């Protein structure tokens, strides 16, 4: 007599908390949000999931090894974009801090004293030096983006393509921002003759201040009189669009590229990152599901914690706290890149409310103690009843356990696993919804039932913390 | 216990039963000492009106081949008594109730030619070799093999019986055959009578054709029970696929009871196809089981064991098309020309077998066609395996004694289920060396005109075989040309006034035509 004795769990109550963060869409904040993603990825270097044309090339390649083994130069190029884009936010601060002034009185010594012309020439060249540095830094992150692309995340970042998730793709608009950065830095590099003339003109004046006062004023009154005014004019017009501009500023399109690219690499690769590593109490469940609801409503979820719990070291998974900060920084970056946008580098920034939804207690494994037959050479399966509805096959496994089949409704959450020794079939359910309420029975092949089955309860509670 | 035994079937048969009892066990002792021993036990049986290894020692004493080998009108009692005692002491395991049944035909024919004397004895020794074969098949292969065969056989015989009664009949029938293979007439024969009685009580649930057998007494009852004509199926049965492969839970019911589920498959398939050979039914069962074993361990066995009937079709195509192609060839050719064609084919594929052995094999193979090709296709394949089993087992048994070739040794030692197929599809033996030409085999003497027609056939066929062993170039143009000229030469020179001259003068003329050509 074949004996199938299902001994799983019963009542599950899955709590899920949405906590809304109030932040700002200014550049230096989003840059810190992006540093959280990248630095955590490099400094701790998590093992990738070792899963196949459908799956990415880097997946079958660097799967089962640490992340930096596959995305070393991609993490480095991403960190460079972030730190360089931070420098251009600092340098536009110094740019707007040093704004030169026009020559008011052409023929006077009361005002327009030697000290005022000295300070004005200083403001001229400090303004031009700051402008030159952020143009260099803008083309610097452009090269760092060409390095981040055309590597392992080429045909991934920059292409976008419930339902099928959009993981593995950039879907962050980096091709569009880059093209604007190209045209933006193109027009500004064309203004290089003007900024070089303003640089030298200020350097002639600092030497002309060494000349005698009345003697040099004689030739200054009569020419480098309007020349300064002209030069100072295009120098201030340049610094305005260089800081306050959006599509016109290489500094805006550079910071926007560094943020969208950090969103791109996490959209392309973050799903493979192993999380849930234990810090203490070896085996602590810590199973927290991190929800990823994109802007159009189609939400995914990543099951982090959990024979699935190992340490939380460098090159050895990540802690739930570490993934919590990655998830917060992603959701704060997703919004304000999708809704608010990037506030101009000279602007103060506007407020936005970014939700971070995460659930707990949504996991449960079942066990079927098979006996009375040759369990090792029989493909087993799980089926669930539910009230009134016909029996629904959820999953099935082969005799050796290598072949696993799952239904579309279950696909992505549950995982079948047999034990040929000790002859016990398991079904590990994760991220389970109230619509999973059903009595579960294991079966040899499928269809009907011949056992005392499992238990049928699932309840979900949601909290909106502020 | 001798009371109920003696009141059944009369007083006469118990005398001969005691006779052949020890006449089979101890064989070298004479005749008159057995007769007095018969009366010794017989009169005490009328007066009233062991341990396992003990009978195994008696079985070891059984010598299957002993060193011992008007009168009816004068005293048929002692005449048949010696005849029965002599058959018993020749074959120590021969069917004892059939021995008495053959004695009834023996005394009835004497009280009333070549078929009468030859066919009677050779049928008995052929049946004697049949239980030896079924016992040798019981061993080596096992009780499960016999179980499976019996399931397919008697479920073809009684399709109206449920699987429970068929499987029941199989279990007790295996017990009967294991006891009769142990020569234990204390356990066999009565089990044969118990099973014959049991079949007669529940005759309605098995088959109605058994009504003639239950009116017969205990002897011929179980005899004709082994001879019952098959009963007709309900002629309304569904496709067994709907309960075996088209349906689900196949791997479920297989895990519940593997052999029982496999027996349900064979019971349904055989009861639907009586026109198939029992060997074919076991071919289909072993293919279904191997398919079930492979598919049940997959993640999705339904898509796996589906299209298993595509594996069944070629296993039934190969023998069926061989039946119709050899029947139609024998139909247009006749028995003799069919035997000649059989001579060429089997000497082509394996010329290493002796020339005589190839001759009578091809002869009786033509007799196989002469017997079965008269029956319709509904009974062709069963008829074919009934004779091909004995014939193939016969040449196999003799081949183990004198190993001639390796292809036949391989085919004889493989499974009995794939013997006829493996013997078929055997290509012409490659690299066979043309035998040395010796003209003494091509000598024709006037005795062939005086020889009997049956003898004439063997003299022509033996020359045909030895001809094939020389110059293996066997394009049918040269074969037909040799047959045309030689058959005309034999008759034209037989009608000559001095055949001794005609045979020798046109012999080398046709030899120089047989040679100087290939």
């Amino acid at each position: 007599q074949v004996q199938l004795v299902e001994s799983g769990g019963g009542l599950v109550q899955t709590k899920t908390t949405t906590s809304v963060i109030d932040t700002t869409n200014d550049a230096q904040n989003l840059l810190t949000q992006a540093q959280t993603i990248v630095n955590t990825l490099k400094d701790y270097c998590p093992i990738l999931i070792a899963k196949n044309a459908n799956t990415p090339s880097w997946q079958t390649a660097g799967g089962g090894k640490n992340s930096c083994a596959t995305f070393g130069a991609e993490f480095s190029a991403a960190s460079d974009m972030i730190n360089n884009a931070q420098k251009i936010v600092q340098e536009t601060q110094q740019l707007s801090a040093n704004q030169p002034k026009n020559i008011t009185q052409p023929h006077n010594l009361n005002l327009n004293s030697p000290s005022s012309l000295t300070a004005l020439a200083q403001k001229m060249l400090k303004n031009a030096q700051s402008q030159a540095e952020i143009l260099k830094l803008a083309n610097q992150v452009e090269s760092d983006f060409n390095k981040l692309s055309s590597g392992h995340l080429k045909d991934y970042i920059g292409k976008c393509d419930n339902q099928k998730n959009n993981w593995g793709n950039g879907c962050a608009g980096v091709e569009e921002t880059q093209s604007l950065l190209k045209t933006s830095a193109a027009d500004f590099n064309n203004q290089t003759p003007q900024i070089n003339q303003a640089q030298n003109l200020a350097n002639t004046l600092i030497q002309e201040l060494g000349n005698n006062t009345y003697e040099q004023l004689s030739r200054l009154l009569t020419t480098s009189a309007q020349a300064i005014n002209q030069a100072v004019n295009n120098l201030n017009e340049r610094a305005k669009t260089l800081a306050g501009g959006t599509t016109n500023s290489p500094a805006y399109q550079a910071t926007l590229l560094a943020l969208r690219s950090v969103l791109g690499l996490w959209n392309s690769m973050g799903y493979a990152v192993i999380c849930g590593g234990y810090t203490k109490s070896p085996g602590e469940n810590n199973q927290k599901d991190f929800h990823y609801t994109d802007e159009n409503g189609n939400g995914t979820t990543i099951n982090c914690g959990g024979t699935n719990t190992l340490k939380a070291d460098k090159n050895v998974s990540l802690s739930i706290e570490q993934y919590e900060k990655i998830h917060e920084a992603y959701q704060i970056l997703s919004k304000a890149l999708k809704q608010a946008g990037l506030a101009p580098l000279n602007s103060k920034g506007e407020k936005l409310e970014a939700h971070v939804t995460t659930s707990k207690y949504g996991s449960l494994r079942l066990s079927c103690a098979a006996s009375g037959f040759t369990f090792r050479s029989f493909g087993m399966s799980w089926v669930r009843q539910a009230p009134g509805k016909e029996p629904e096959w959820v999953s099935s496994i082969s005799g050796s356990g290598s072949d696993t089949l799952y239904a579309d409704s279950v696909k992505g959450r549950f995982t079948i696993s047999r034990d040929n020794a000790k002859t016990t079939l398991y079904l590990q359910m994760n991220s389970l919804k109230p619509e999973d309420t059903a009595v579960y029975y294991c079966t040899i092949g499928g269809s009907l039932s011949r056992s005392s089955q499992g238990t049928q309860v699932t309840v979900s509670s949601h909290h909106h913390h502020h | 216990e001798v009371a109920h035994r003696f009141k059944d079937l009369g007083e006469e048969n118990f005398k001969a039963l005691v006779l052949i009892a020890f006449a089979q066990y101890l064989q070298q002792c004479p005749f008159e000492d057995h007769v007095k021993l018969v009366n010794e036990v017989t009169e005490f049986a009328k007066t009233c009106v062991q341990e396992p290894e003990r009978n195994e020692c008696f079985l070891q004493h059984k010598d299957d081949n002993p060193n011992l080998p008007t009168a009816f009108h004068d005293n048929e009692e002692t005449f048949l008594k010696k005849y029965l005692y002599e058959i018993a002491r020749r074959h120590p395991y021969f069917y004892a109730p059939e021995l008495l049944f053959f004695a009834k035909r023996y005394k009835a024919a004497f009280t009333e030619l070549l078929p009468k004397l030859d066919e009677l004895r050779d049928e008995g020794k052929a049946s004697s070799a049949k239980q030896r074969l079924k016992c040798a098949s019981l061993q080596k292969f096992g009780e499960r093999a016999f179980k499976a065969w019996a399931v397919a056989r008697l479920s073809q015989r009684f399709p109206k019986a449920e699987f429970a009664e068929v499987s029941k009949l199989v279990t007790d029938l295996t017990k009967v055959h294991t006891e009769c293979c142990h020569g234990d007439l204390l356990e066999c024969a009565d089990d044969r009578a118990d099973l014959a009685k049991y079949i007669c009580e529940n005759q309605d649930s098995i088959s109605s054709k058994l009504k003639e057998c239950c009116e017969k007494p205990l002897l011929e009852k179980s005899h004709c029970i082994a001879e019952v004509e098959n009963d007709e199926m309900p002629a309304d049965l569904p496709s067994l696929a709907a309960d075996f492969v088209e349906s689900k839970d196949v791997c479920k019911n297989y895990a519940e009871a593997k052999d029982v589920f496999l027996g349900m498959f064979l019971y349904e398939y055989a009861r639907r196809h009586p026109d198939y050979s029992v060997v074919l039914l076991l071919r289909l069962a072993k293919t279904y089981e191997t398919t079930l074993e492979k598919c049940c361990a997959a993640a999705d066995p339904h898509e796996c064991y589906a299209k298993v009937f595509d594996e069944f079709k070629p296993l039934v195509e190969e023998p069926q098309n061989l039946i119709k192609q050899n029947c139609e060839l024998f139909e247009q050719l006749g028995e003799y020309k069919f035997q000649n064609a059989l001579l060429v084919r089997y000497t082509k594929k394996v010329p290493q077998v002796s020339t005589p052995t190839l001759v009578e094999v091809s002869r009786n193979l033509g007799k196989v066609g002469s017997k079965c090709c008269k029956h319709p296709e509904a009974k062709r394949m069963p008829c074919a395996e009934d004779y091909l089993s004995v014939v193939l087992n016969q040449l196999c048994v003799l081949h183990e004694k004198t190993p001639v070739s390796d292809r036949v040794t391989k085919c004889c030692t493989e499974s009995l289920v794939n013997r006829r197929p493996c013997f078929s599809a055997l290509e012409v033996d490659e690299t066979y060396v043309p035998k040395e030409f010796n003209a003494e085999t091509f000598t024709f003497h006037a005795d062939i005109c005086t020889l009997s027609e049956k003898e004439r056939q063997i003299k022509k066929q033996t020359a045909l075989v030895e001809l094939v062993k020389h110059k293996p170039k066997a394009t049918k143009e040269q074969l037909k040309a040799v047959m045309d000229d030689f058959a005309a030469f034999v008759e034209k020179c037989c009608k000559a006034d001095d055949k001794e001259t005609c045979f020798a003068e046109e012999g080398k003329k046709l030899v120089a035509a047989s040679q100087a050509a290939l």
